[PDB]
C-alpha cells in the first residue's frame, strides 16, 4: 500500500491564524492528492484535488500545494467553523489510502466551566438504579477534572464521562459526568458533591445536593 | 436544444494519464461536429467505421468521449488492432470501433523546464486490458520467478512509470492529448445528433 | 444538484450479511465512478470498495475481500453493497461516495448508515428527566439502550439553542447511555414548558419527555 | 466538400520508374484517407492500396504488396503512388479515391491517370481506304486508321458535315505494339458520283493531320 | 478476405423498367456498433471515374435521384432501379468497407434493352497502297445489331483463320439502342497472295443462317 503519514496530528491555533497541515507519501503521488475535512457527526467533505485545485463552494481560505510525495494543505484565516479533522488520499491508484487525519482545535480565551449537579430522578429509584449527572458548561480548555465524592469519600471505578466536540460558535467544550450506584447504595449516604478542576478556576469548584431536598 | 457538452473535454485545463483515462458519456444533446472537423488545430484525426462528414446528419444512443495524453510516437497505438504498452496495458479499442481518435501536441501545456512528470503510463501487467477496459491498481509486478509481497526490488517493479515531459524534447517523445469519440446505438432512443439529425 | 441517499444500516449477528444501498439523483449512477469507505468509532476513514464508470472494474481493500461485492442497478440509479459474513470489526458508518475522476477523487458523499455487528439485543431506552434546582440547566438521561443511535431534540426543534446532547459512553452492562442539556434563562422556567424528544429507530421508540420542577 | 486532381497521362518503356499523384483540395481534407484504384482496359475495379497523409498509414492489398509504394506529402495534401520499373501489364487507369475514415465509402474520386507501358515510341498512322464495293439500297465505306503509338486518334467525315451512321470503333493493340482503328460511314447514297467523301485524322501525340478520300476501286 | 460476386454479368431492361443486381459476399459485413451493412454501389459510365451511389447497404449518397434504392442484409445485397432512364446505362459494381483489403464485385453491364435486329455485314478488300508495304488487312463490319451477342469468322480458302484477327465493337448507340462490330484480319502480303476467296461469317440470332460475305482476290 501507499502509506500517507499526516503532519502534525493536532493542532490548537486561534482564530484567523495560518495553519499548515503537511501530508508525505511513502511513494511519489505526483499530482494525485486530495484534502478532505471532516466535522463531527458529518461525511467528509472534499476541500483539494490534484494537490492543488480548489472545489466548487470550498473558500478561498484553503488551499493546498506539493507534488511527487510531499503536500500541503493552508487554512490562510482559520475560523470557529473550520474545527475538524482533515485527511489527505492520495488517488494515484488502488488500494485507495487515507492519511490518519489531522485534529483541528480553535484556541480560545481560558473560559471556566459552569457546573450543575442532578440528583437522580425518582423514576430511576424505582428501577431500582441511582445515577448523578455533574455538567460542567460552556468552558476552554478541554482539560478538566471530575471528582465524585459521596460523604466526602472519594469516588472511584463507578462513573463515566463525555464531552461534546469544540462548539462552532464560541469554541468551548461541555462535559457531563454521571455516577451510578445502587438504590440501596444510594438511600445509605447523604452527601453527594462533583468537584470540578479547571484552569479558569483559582481552586476547585464543588456542586452538592442531600438526598431529599428541593 | 442542449448543446453537447465537447468544449469541456476538448478544452480541459489538465487531461488525464492514459493508465487512468477519463470517460464521459454524452447524450441527449445536438452537437456540430464541424466544429472539429473544420478544425486546423488537430495534429491527427483518424476515423474508423463513419465519416465525420455525415456525423451532422446522424443520430446516436451514445457518444463516449474519452481523453488522455501519451507521447508522440504512441498516438499510432490509439487505433484498433495495435500492439504495445498502450493498447495492451492501458487504453485499448476493440476491433470493431466506431469512432474517431483526435490528437494534438500539447508540448506548450504538458511539458516543462525542470520537466513534468505528472502523466503516468502503466509499463507492466499480467494480462492486456479488454476494449475499454481502465486499470488503476497499483501492485508490485512480480517479473521473475520470485514472489514480491509487495514491496519493490529484484524482478519486483512498481507498475506504473512516468513520462519525462522536457520542452526539448524531441517530437516522438513530446505530450500529445487525444481525444476518442466511440458511437454507439443500442435499442433505445437515439437522442445525441447533428443538427440535420 | 447530487444527491447520495444511504440506507440498509443496523445491527446484524457476527457471521450475518447485509446489503447497503445509495441511491443517486443529479446523475447517472454509472456515469462516474462509485466507492464505499467506511469509518470504524473514532477511527479515520478506511476505503472498502470501488467500481469504475469504464468496464465496470470493481476494487476491494484486503480486510474486505470475498467478502464484500459492489454493484449497481441502472433501472433505480441506485449503488449496492452486499457485505457477507460480517465481523465486530465491521462495525463502522459506512458512505457511498462519487469519484468525478479515474484518479480517485471523492467530491460527493451520503450521509452514510451505521453498521453494528454484535450478538447483543436490541433494547429501547428509559428517559429520564434531569429536573432543574431552585442562567438554569435542565435535561434528559436517556439510558440503557442498543445499538446506537438516538436521537433528541428540543420542543419539537423549536429550541436548539445552548443545547449539548452528549456523546453516547458504552456502560460495563453492555447498554449505551446519554444525556442532553440545555441552558435557559432562570426566569423563563415558570412560564415556558420543556419537552425532550427521545427517537431510538432501531427499537422503534418515541419518548417525548415533560421535565418539570 | 472535397475535390482530388491528379497528375497527367503517362507513356513510358519498361523498366522505367514512376510516380503519379493525388492531391486533395476542401474542408477537412485531415479526416481523409486516400487509395487507389487499378482499372486494367476492358476491366473492372482493383483496389490497390489506402493511406493516412496524416501520419503516413499505409496498407496494402495483398494482390499489390510489394509491387508499388504509396506515399504522401502532408504539406501539400498530395498522395502518391510509384513503380521503380515499369512492366507492359501495368498499362491502365489509375484513380485515387477518398474517403473520410478507415471502413467508409470511397465518396470521393480524381478523374484517372492513364498509363501506358509499351516499348513503342511515337509514330504517326497509315490511313488506308475502306473501298465500298460495287454490288450495293444502302452502302458502307470508311477508313482504316493503322499503325499508330500513342492513343489516340480523332476522325471526321468531310469535315464534320456528315455525322449520320458514322461508328468509329474503339482502338485495338496489335502484337507489334501499335493501335489500330476503323471509322465507317453508311452512306445510302446511291451517289458516290462526286458525293465527296473524305476522312480525316488526327494524331495528336505526332502532330500528324491526314486527309485521304474513299473513292470506289 | 471478402469476396463478392455480382449477378447477373449483363442486364437488359426497357425503359421504365426495373432493373435489378445482385451482390453475395463470403462473410457477413456488419458492424454491431451501430447495426450497419459496410456495402456500398457505385455507377461507372466510359470514361468516368466510379460514382458512389449508396453507402450502408440501403443510404442514398446526396444528390442521387429516388430511382436507385439498395436492399439486403447479411451477405444478400440488391440495387434496384426502379424505372431505367437513359442515363441509367453504365456498369455498376459493389464494394465492401467492412475492412481492409477493399474489395469490388466483378460489375454488372447495364444496357437498354431492344427488339431483336440483325447486322448489315460488309466485307472490305485491302487497299493495293497498303499492299505496297508488306502487309494486307481484311476488315468485315457487323452494322447495327441487337444484341451484342454476334460470331464472326474468317474463311481463306475455305481454311479457318484463328488468332490473327482482332474485334472492336462499339457502345449502345444514344438513338438505335443497338451496338456495332468491326473485325479485322491481319495477313502478310505472301500468305494473302497465296489464296483466293476471302470469307467473313456472321451468326448471330437476328439471322436465321449465317450471313457469309466474301470476295475474290483479284476481281472487279
Ligand atoms: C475549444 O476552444 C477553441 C478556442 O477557444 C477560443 O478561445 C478561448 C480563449 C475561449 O474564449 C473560447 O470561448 C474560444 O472559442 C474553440 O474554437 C473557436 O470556436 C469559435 C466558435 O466556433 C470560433 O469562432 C473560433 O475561431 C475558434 N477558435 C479556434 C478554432 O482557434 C472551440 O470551439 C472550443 N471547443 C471545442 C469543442 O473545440
Ligand atoms: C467549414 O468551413 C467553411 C467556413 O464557412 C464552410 O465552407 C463550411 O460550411 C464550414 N462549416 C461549418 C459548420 O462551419
Ligand atoms: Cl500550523
Ligand atoms: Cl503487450
Ligand atoms: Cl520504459
Ligand atoms: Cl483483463
Ligand atoms: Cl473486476
Amino acid at each position: 500500500d501507499i502509506q500517507m503519514t499526516q503532519s502534525p496530528s493536532s493542532l490548537s491555533a486561534s482564530v484567523g491564524d495560518r495553519v499548515t497541515i503537511t501530508c508525505r507519501a511513502s511513494q511519489d503521488i505526483a499530482d494525485y492528492l486530495n484534502w478532505y475535512q471532516q466535522k463531527p457527526g458529518k461525511a467528509p467533505k472534499l476541500l483539494i484535488y490534484y494537490a492543488s485545485n480548489l472545489q466548487s463552494g470550498v473558500p478561498s481560505r484553503f488551499s493546498g500545494s506539493g507534488s511527487g510525495t510531499d503536500f500541503t494543505l493552508t487554512i490562510s484565516s482559520l475560523q470557529p467553523e473550520d474545527f475538524a479533522t482533515y485527511y489527505c488520499q492520495q488517488g494515484l491508484g488502488m488500494p485507495i489510502t487515507f492519511g490518519q487525519g489531522t485534529k483541528v482545535e480553535i484556541k480560545r480565551t481560558v473560559a471556566a466551566p459552569s457546573v450543575f449537579i442532578f440528583p437522580p430522578s425518582d423514576e430511576q429509584l424505582k428501577s431500582g438504579t441511582a445515577s448523578v449527572v455533574c455538567l460542567l458548561n460552556n468552558f476552554y480548555p478541554r482539560e478538566a477534572k471530575v471528582q465524585w465524592k459521596v460523604d466526602n469519600a472519594l469516588q472511584s471505578g463507578n462513573s463515566q464521562e463525555s464531552v461534546t466536540e469544540q462548539d462552532s460558535k464560541d469554541s468551548t467544550y461541555s462535559l457531563s459526568s454521571t455516577l451510578t450506584l445502587s438504590k440501596a447504595d444510594y438511600e445509605k449516604h447523604k452527601v453527594y458533591a462533583c468537584e470540578v478542576t479547571h484552569q479558569g478556576l483559582s481552586s476547585p469548584v464543588t456542586k452538592s445536593f442531600n438526598r431529599g431536598e428541593c | 436544444t442542449n448543446l453537447c457538452p465537447f468544449g469541456e473535454v476538448f478544452n480541459a485545463t489538465t487531461f488525464a494519464s492514459v493508465y487512468a483515462w477519463n470517460r464521459k458519456r454524452i447524450s441527449n444533446c445536438v452537437a456540430d461536429y464541424s466544429v472539429l472537423y473544420n478544425s486546423t488545430s488537430f495534429s491527427t484525426f483518424k476515423c474508423y467505421g463513419v465519416s465525420p462528414t455525415k456525423l451532422n446528419d446522424l443520430c446516436f444512443t451514445n457518444v463516449y468521449a474519452d481523453s488522455f495524453v501519451v507521447r508522440g510516437d504512441e498516438v499510432r497505438q490509439i487505433a484498433p488492432g495495435q500492439t504495445g504498452r498502450i493498447a495492451g496495458y492501458n487504453y485499448k479499442l476493440p476491433d470493431d470501433f466506431t469512432g474517431c481518435v483526435i490528437a494534438w501536441n500539447s508540448n506548450n501545456l504538458d511539458s516543462k523546464v525542470g520537466g513534468n512528470y505528472n502523466y503516468l503510463y502503466r509499463l507492466f501487467r499480467k494480462s492486456n486490458l479488454k476494449p475499454f477496459e481502465r486499470d488503476i491498481s497499483t501492485e508490485i509486478y512480480q517479473a521473475g520467478s520470485t514472489p514480491c509481497n509487495g514491496v519493490e526490488g529484484f524482478n519486483c517493479y512498481f507498475p506504473l512509470q512516468s513520462y519525462g515531459f522536457h520542452p526539448t524534447n524531441g517530437v516522438g517523445y513530446q505530450p500529445y492529448r487525444v481525444v476518442v469519440l466511440s458511437f454507439e446505438l443500442l435499442n433505445a432512443p437515439a437522442t445525441v445528433c447533428g443538427p440535420k439529425g | 444538484e447530487v444527491q447520495l441517499l444511504e440506507s440498509g444500516g443496523g445491527l446484524v449477528q457476527p457471521g450475518g450479511s447485509l446489503r447497503l444501498s445509495c441511491a443517486a439523483s443529479g446523475f447517472r449512477i454509472s456515469d462516474e465512478d462509485m466507492g464505499w469507505v467506511r469509518q470504524a468509532p473514532g477511527k479515520g476513514l478506511e476505503w472498502v470498495s470501488y467500481i469504475d464508470n469504464a468496464g465496470a472494474s470493481t476494487y476491494y481493500a484486503d480486510s474486505v475481500k470475498g467478502r464484500f461485492t459492489i454493484s449497481r442497478d441502472n433501472s433505480k440509479n441506485t449503488l449496492y453493497l452486499q457485505m457477507n459474513s460480517l465481523r465486530a470489526e465491521d462495525t463502522a458508518v459506512y458512505y457511498c461516495a462519487k469519484s468525478h475522476y479515474a484518479n480517485p477523487s471523492f467530491d460527493y458523499w451520503g450521509q452514510g448508515t451505521l453498521v453494528t455487528v454484535s450478538s447483543a439485543s436490541t433494547k429501547g431506552p428509559s428517559v429520564f428527566p434531569l429536573a432543574p434546582s431552585s442562567t438554569a440547566a435542565l435535561g434528559c438521561l436517556v439510558k440503557d439502550y442498543f445499538p446506537e443511535p438516538v436521537t433528541v431534540s428540543w420542543n419539537s426543534g423549536a429550541l436548539t439553542s445552548g443545547v449539548h446532547t452528549f456523546p453516547a459512553v458504552l456502560q460495563s452492562s453492555g447498554l449505551y447511555s446519554l444525556s442532553s442539556v440545555v441552558t435557559v434563562p432562570s426566569s423563563s422556567l415558570g412560564t415556558q414548558t420543556y419537552i425532550c424528544n427521545v427517537n431510538h429507530k432501531p427499537s422503534n421508540t418515541k419518548v417525548d419527555k415533560k421535565v418539570e420542577p
